[PDB]
RNA sequence: CUAAGAAGCUAUU
RNA sequence: AUUUUAAUAGCUUCUUAG
């Protein structure tokens, strides 16, 4: 048992399965081992590091302790295979690059060797030794001399997600190719990169069809962008890190010289250029004014050069020369609400009468290893084809709605009581940088950031919350002028998918008066054998690729078709990959550099982390689809779904949107879905997962281990049994049936524990006044309701012992009246 | 009754930030290194190990 | 007004810093670029005044820095103060492993360029 | 005087 | 010192009804 790549008439995919004369023409080139190997083939170190589960783990054992990167006795200790608990496991993966660049170099010896003999033919990735040669021929056909074409596609991008763990091209830092030789040095005042990045796409990937280019302002559509940032993140890891960024310019003004910005330099959306720019100032401009006072290359001069050894991370400057910390402060204790809790009989030994959450305090070097937690961040760079098909299906998911450019005169705020960032913190709030300029000045700076990039400064500090494990997670805070042209750039479409009842997406709507049971009959919609599922990813705003958040960010601006032009939304599309994807953020008083992944306080984040979520979905159930074998299903619309996927993916170039349409239709009709932005329940025929048609959690166990990097336990995720009794936990909610009426009614409720927890630790000393906790109490019996029906009576215990602290407070300060039930029976009737 | 455990531990770890202990930080790391340990904690003569010696902290220092 | 009073404050604001900038040393790394366009990165790493490191424990220093001086980035350094979380020098001779159980940690160094 | 609906402000879970 | 979503309670205005 090994792993095939198979294209033919009757299966197609990738699975395991149960298994001419030309030689004398390339006789003579040293690629080809002599006819008449190594056991294990590459495609199995393809396939293991993309199928991966515990307990059939033993063929990666082999290939590892092979080939002398580990003996035996590292693998008796416990926990030793996780990226999150394990962090020397990535030494031992490293030592495997240098066997995959010479397998690499070889094929480039093999093409460039096959088109001046002229041989048409397709390559599979299968037939490689793992030393670097070629032995598997008989299918190709002879041609006219130097004109024979290869077909390089499904070799190259089924190879990407490996290589950019493996570290295949960190061999390129030396001196002329050899580990033992010192590495190469650079002037520092080199930023273009250009004609040396293009033969070195032009020696390793000299055969590959569509024109890449090294820059992307050059590029015609929506399409080479992300062709363009795929390659160019495995490119930007052989040059050093302090070459990329922004770049400067002199310039004079009131006899003082300055420095700004002309142009950007990315890690993935290559070279692009400042179409304004001016020799000299000869008055100053409020727009020009915001311009100078957002960038922080006024603060990088003027800052003393920062070594830092705590973290693992690039730096650049502290801004002052005083470095501080600060410490999470502990809650306080209700001892009156604990003093009339133990007089109604309660707060016992020998039963569940006890308590479980509390409030946790942290330290002062809290703060910087919490920054820490984005070590687990690596270059990421996925499938091309496969990328190319989610794009599509994900498009019709969210059209359904309508968006649109707008202008200053129909923008809606929310709040005006908010913080500014940095550096504009320190004068005036969100209000006072709304009052200054007019809606004038607001067209001039939507059609001037159409024509220029800035920089912005992230601020952080940090929150207190109640937790139930041992932990910190800070904020992230975003400045004024990114935002400000985002919501003029994106805010029709954030109120049209938040204001229609009844869709995939689930966010706006409301689980009172009678919601929850529309959600739950939302969900049990077509299917006829259903289990539930559930999950939560494990640190999901510490680690993300950066394809991912861009391919995300795409998406989103399919609708400005009749407004702007390609580069008007390749200018937003610069300023929003130059605001959320690598900023300079500072933590504590010194300016570091971010390697990659969501801020947590940007204005398009939890719609993002939606299609985000919808993204593992849609290529859990592909990669499902394509590793299973054809032989065995029954159903032939299954079958010819799978060959024309294939086909798809990895043998069209343009669009197909009938295949689209009815993919979109399969998956709407048997994996019924409602996310929330982290937290779905899915809805899956149970009939077709033991089977192998759809997804199931060993599949989102796999795809979560090679695409994110990011391991997911089993004890996290479940499994219901039931049709009756729906999910397990969904936003931290529990779910029953209860009869209510003359029909039966879903009436969902929290853990006991939390109610129980959230009265007695408050957060302030002036909140232990009764004028907020009056509310705040009547609040907490609204959500405590459905605990009252509930067979076990301690509950309904706790909801007596909140109804007479009710009556109690009352004292010491039937349907209208909330001292009742017959209120609270009112706000759960599902007619308004 | 060991839930009193906890609540006299938080309403004195309560009193000892307010004595204004907190810039000594050398202390301060193992004080609420105890408190996150006397909360995880399921016997109870080796909770009241670390509870006297939380009253031995409070009671030591003139703040 | 409340834009006149913006525009002072973010006028003094780029005025009052020009101190570090404004020097000849600018002038010295701008001058031998091919457009006047350099990356920002090594903007301060070639005329930066000063050197701060921080250190988290004993093996870290006998790794980084020993004596008086030290070269980082092909640049030599000479230290001057080194300062703890209570904001006090503490001093040369005693660091070492018999005091390594005692004092508080982690600390914060400084230098000038040679 | 009251009920219903819509809009703006403060404050909470 | 973040972003988005709903619910309650309180104020005020317009409209409709006796």
């Amino acid at each position: 048992y090994r792993a095939f790549d198979i294209y033919n008439d009757k299966v197609a995919g990738f699975a395991k399965f149960l298994k001419e004369t030309i030689y004398n023409l390339l006789k003579d080139c040293p690629a080809v081992a002599k006819h008449d190997l190594t056991k294990y083939t590459m495609a199995d170190l393809v396939y293991a590091l993309r199928h991966f589960d515990e307990g059939n783990c033993d063929t990666l054992k082999e290939i590892l302790v092979t080939y002398n990167c580990c003996d035996d006795d590292y693998f008796n200790k416990k926990d030793w295979y996780d990226f999150v608990e394990n962090p020397d496991i990535l030494r031992v993966y490293a030592n495997l690059g240098e066997r995959v660049r010479q397998a690499l170099l070889k094929t480039v010896q093999f093409c460039d060797a096959m088109r001046n003999a002229g041989i048409v033919g397709v390559l599979t990735l299968d037939n490689q030794d793992l030393n670097g040669n070629w032995y598997d021929f008989g299918d190709f056909i002879q041609t006219t001399p130097g004109s024979g074409v290869p077909v390089v596609d499904s070799y190259y991008s089924l190879l990407m997600p490996i290589l950019t763990l493996t570290r295949a091209l960190t061999a390129e830092s030396h001196v002329d190719t050899d580990l033992t030789k010192p590495y190469i040095k650079w002037d520092l005042l080199k930023y273009d990169f250009t004609e040396e990045r293009l033969k070195l796409f032009d020696r390793y990937f000299k055969y590959w069809d569509q024109t890449y280019h090294p820059n992307c302002v050059n590029c015609l559509d929506d399409r080479c962008i992300l062709h363009c940032a795929n390659f160019n993140v495995l490119f930007s890891t052989v040059f050093p890190p302090t070459s990329f960024g922004p770049l400067v310019r002199k310039i004079f003004v009131d006899g003082v010289p300055f420095v700004v910005s002309t142009g950007y330099h990315f890690r993935e959306l290559g070279v692009v250029h400042n179409q304004d720019v001016n020799l000299h100032s000869s008055r100053l401009s409020f727009k020009e004014l915001l311009v100078y006072a957002a960038d922080p290359a006024m603060h990088a001069a003027s800052g003393n050069l920062l070594l830092d050894k705590r973290t693992t991370c690039f730096s650049v400057a502290a801004l002052t020369n005083n470095v501080a910390f600060q410490t999470v402060k502990p809650g306080n204790f209700n001892k009156d609400f604990y003093d009339f809790a133990v007089s109604k009989g309660f707060f016992k030994e020998g039963s569940s009468v006890e308590l479980k959450h509390f409030f946790f305090a942290q330290d002062g070097n809290a703060a910087i290893s919490d920054y820490d937690y984005y070590r687990y961040n690596l270059p990421t760079m996925c499938d091309i084809r496969q990328l190319l098909f989610v794009v599509e299906v994900v498009d019709k998911y969210f059209d359904c709605y309508d968006g649109g450019c707008i202008n200053a005169n129909q923008v809606i705020v929310n709040n005006l009581d908010k913080s500014a960032g940095f550096p504009f913190n320190k004068w005036g709030k969100a209000r006072l940088y709304y009052d200054s300029m007019s809606y004038e000045d607001q067209d001039a700076l939507f059609a001037y950031t159409k024509r220029n990039v800035i920089p912005t400064i992230t601020q952080m500090n940090l929150k207190y919350a109640i937790s139930a494990k041992n932990r910190a997670r800070t904020v992230a805070g975003v400045s004024i002028c990114s935002t400000m042209t985002n919501r003029q750039f994106h805010q029709k479409l954030l109120k049209s998918i938040a204001a229609t009842r009844g869709a995939t997406v689930v966010i706006g709507t409301s689980k009172f008066y009678g919601g929850w049971h529309n959600m739950l009959k939302t969900v049990y919609s077509d299917v006829e054998n259903p289990h539930l599922m559930g999950w939560d990813y494990p640190k999901c705003d510490r680690a993300m690729p950066n394809m991912l958040r861009i391919m995300a960010s795409l998406v989103l601006a399919r609708k400005h078709t009749t407004c702007c032009s390609l580069s008007h939304r390749f200018y937003r599309l610069a300023n929003e990959c130059a605001q959320v994807l690598s900023e300079m953020v500072m933590c504590g008083g010194s300016l570091y550099v971010k390697p990659g992944g969501t801020s947590s306080g940007d204005a398009t984040t939890a719609y993002a982390n939606s299609v985000f979520n919808i993204c593992q979905a849609v290529t859990a159930n592909v990669n499902a689809l394509l590793s299973t074998d054809g032989n065995k299903i029954a159903d032939k619309y299954v079958r010819n779904l799978q060959h024309r996927l294939y086909e798809c993916l990895y043998r069209n170039r343009d669009v197909d949107t009938d295949f689209v349409n009815e993919f979109y239709a399969y998956l709407r009709k048997h994996f019924s879905m409602m996310i929330l932005s982290d937290d779905a329940v899915v809805c899956f025929n149970s009939t077709y997962a033991s089977q192998g048609l759809v997804a199931s959690i060993k599949n989102f166990k796999s795809v979560l281990y090679y695409q994110n990097n990011v391991f997911m336990s089993e004890a996290k995720c479940w499994t219901e049994t039931d049709l009756t009794k729906g999910p397990h936990e969904f936003c931290s909610q529990h779910t029953m049936l209860v009869k209510q009426g003359d029909d039966y009614v879903y009436l969902p409720y929290p853990d006991p524990s939390r109610i129980l927890g959230a009265g007695c630790f408050v957060d302030d000393i002036v909140k232990t006044d009764g004028t907020l906790m009056i509310e705040r109490f009547v609040s907490l019996a609204i959500d405590a309701y459905p605990l009252t029906k509930h067979p076990n009576q301690e509950y309904a215990d706790v909801f007596h012992l909140y109804l007479q602290y009710i009556r109690k407070l009352h004292d010491e300060l039937n349907t209208s009246r909330y001292w009742e039930p017959e209120f609270y029976e009112a706000m759960y009737t599902p007619h308004t | 009754k060991m839930s009193d455990v906890k609540c006299t531990s938080v309403v004195l770890l309560s009193v000892l930030q307010q004595l204004r202990v907190e810039s000594s930080s050398k202390l301060w790391a193992q004080c609420v290194q105890l408190h996150n340990d006397i909360l995880l904690a399921k016997d109870t003569t080796e909770a009241f190990e670390k509870m006297v010696s939380l009253l031995s902290v409070l009671l030591s220092m003139q703040g | 007004d409340k834009r006149a009073k913006v525009t002072s404050a973010m006028q003094t604001m780029l005025f009052t810093m020009l101190r570090k900038l404004d020097n000849d040393a600018l002038n010295n790394i701008i001058n031998n670029a091919r457009d006047g366009c350099v990356p920002l990165n090594i903007i301060p790493l070639t005329t930066a005044a000063k050197l701060m490191v921080v250190i988290p424990d004993y093996n870290t220093y006998k790794n980084t820095c020993d004596g008086t001086t030290f070269t980082y980035a092909s640049a030599l350094w000479e230290i001057q103060q080194v300062v703890d979380a209570d904001s006090k020098i503490v001093q040369l001779s005693e660091i070492s492993m018999d005091n390594s159980p005692n004092l508080a940690w982690p600390l914060i160094v400084t230098a000038l360029r040679a």
